[PDB]
């Protein structure tokens, strides 16, 4: 059918499994002092990770202060500039004997595709935690000083009228 | 990056810059086929097929193993007839 | 004339029953 | 918006599921 | 009437790299030498 | 290979966020009648504290099962406004989800 069926495992365990569970742990523990499933109480006893760590799915693999980057920066500058002068000559070859000119397109694409690269290892999590970092921490202090400005001038308003009733005494 | 001082690339043969009907003398055909001539007037009137070029035959194209001696007797023996 | 015109009796919020089973190729 | 593509959606695939190996896990649900 | 095209494409092609090579060089000297060799690798 | 109870149990909460799933799985009347099911349902209630929480795909599921974990005092009744009222409710759920997680 288009929905799959439910897990076979979710119609064993009524109440009952539910509320016998503590004794059946407590027995299991005591006799241990892929896992092989021996008794239907078996699925509530959590799950062990895997040692390895890691999990697959769909042909997919899955697995501290904030709880040379000039080498990199003149390196994509000098990408840059070639990329710039193989796109001229690129289009040259286009100009003069166009060809084979794709002999020298899927190249400047692996420049581009270094470019991605680089982008890789350079990424930017922590950069934006710092800018919502200043943010907020800007917006705090704006209403802190908005607050001791109204205060201070209430003050300053009370102290005024202290002396304007005492000028009257 | 890819600049490779050993990577030369010739110029392509024939150029189409250069004039490529007088490359291999062919001229002689172009010439005689001409749209005009050296003046631009029309040299000959245009058309599209073959039937002009059998005008000077006798005829009116208004539109356009094996025994050879038993055969010729046969058709001799029906016209007789 | 018209005495009275029907008030809307719609029922979007019915969640119909249409059978979907033949999603498998 | 009408062209599917893959492994981007805001929502769980329908398609997704269908070829997730849950489905032939329950199909050999008795091989379990 | 494609060979006008063609000539006439050669010559756009010809000013087009002329002028980006030109430009080229006058906003980014260091480049200079390699887009010359460029020119003798496609001329 | 055969996956393990994991990868089952993991395709199962993220594929219960899919609203068209969950309507389908409560137009049966053994599935929510079934005592079974809704056990199961509060047995998954563990996966919101990590580093169980670091493996999810889709952080919705996560209410909406909470949500459906509402279901067992609210009542079936309700399923036919389920598709108007996640609609209506995506906003501050999401700003709630958000609120957990990103701040």
């Amino acid at each position: 059918s288009l929905y799959p069926p439910p897990p076979p495992y979710v119609k064993f365990f009524t109440q009952s499994n539910l509320e016998k569970l503590p004794k059946y742990k407590e027995k299991k523990a005591a006799s241990a002092k892929e896992e092989e499933i021996t008794c239907a109480l078996d699925y509530l006893i959590p799950p062990p990770m895997p040692k390895n760590q890691q999990y697959r799915a769909f042909g997919s693999i899955w697995q501290e202060n904030e709880s040379n980057y000039q080498y990199k920066i003149q390196e994509l500058r000098k990408l840059l500039k070639s990329l710039l002068l193989n796109y001229l000559e690129l289009i040259g070859v286009l100009s003069i004997n166009p060809d084979m000119y794709e002999r020298k397109v899927e190249n400047i694409r692996t420049i581009l595709v270094n470019i991605h690269h680089l982008l890789n290892e350079y990424r930017q999590s922590r950069e934006s935690l710092i800018m919502l970092l200043e943010e907020q921490l800007e917006y705090k202090r704006g209403e802190i000083r908005e607050i001791e400005q109204v205060c201070k001038q209430v003050h300053d308003k009370l102290t005024s009228i202290q002396d304007t009733l005492r000028t009257g005494s | 990056y890819y600049v490779d001082p050993e990577t030369t690339y010739t110029y392509q043969q024939p150029n189409p810059l250069q004039d490529l009907i007088s490359v291999y003398g062919l001229d002689d055909i172009s010439r005689q086929v001409a749209r005009t001539n050296l003046d631009g007037t029309k040299a000959v009137k245009l058309r599209k097929s073959y039937k002009n070029q059998i005008a000077d035959l006798s005829g009116k194209f208004s539109t356009i193993n094996f025994d050879w001696d038993l055969c010729s007797s046969v058709l001799s023996q029906f016209e007789r007839s | 004339p018209s005495y009275s015109p029907t008030s809307p009796s719609y029922s979007p919020t019915s969640p119909s029953y249409s059978p979907t089973s033949p999603s498998y190729s | 918006k009408g062209a599917v593509g893959p492994n981007n959606f805001i929502w769980p695939a329908e398609d997704a599921l269908r070829r997730g190996m849950l489905a032939m896990a329950s199909l050999h649900s008795k091989e379990l | 009437r494609s060979n006008q095209y063609q000539r006439g494409k050669m010559h756009g092609l010809k000013q087009l790299r002329d002028s980006l090579a030109d430009k080229i060089v006058d906003e980014f000297p260091e480049l200079k030498e390699p887009v010359e060799d460029i020119i003798k690798r496609t001329s | 290979p055969l996956p393990t109870r994991f990868e089952v149990e993991l395709e199962f909460i993220q594929s219960l966020a899919n609203i068209q799933y969950v309507t389908y799985l409560l137009t049966q009347q053994q599935i929510w009648k079934s005592p079974n099911f809704k056990n199961y349902l509060k047995y998954l209630e563990y996966w919101c504290n990590p580093p169980y929480s670091q493996c999810i795909v889709y952080p919705n599921c996560l209410f909406i099962l909470k949500l459906l974990n509402g279901f067992m005092e609210s009542a079936l009744e309700g399923l036919d406004e389920l598709p108007k009222i996640i609609q209506l409710q995506g906003p501050q759920w999401m700003n709630e989800m958000v609120e957990r997680w990103a701040n």
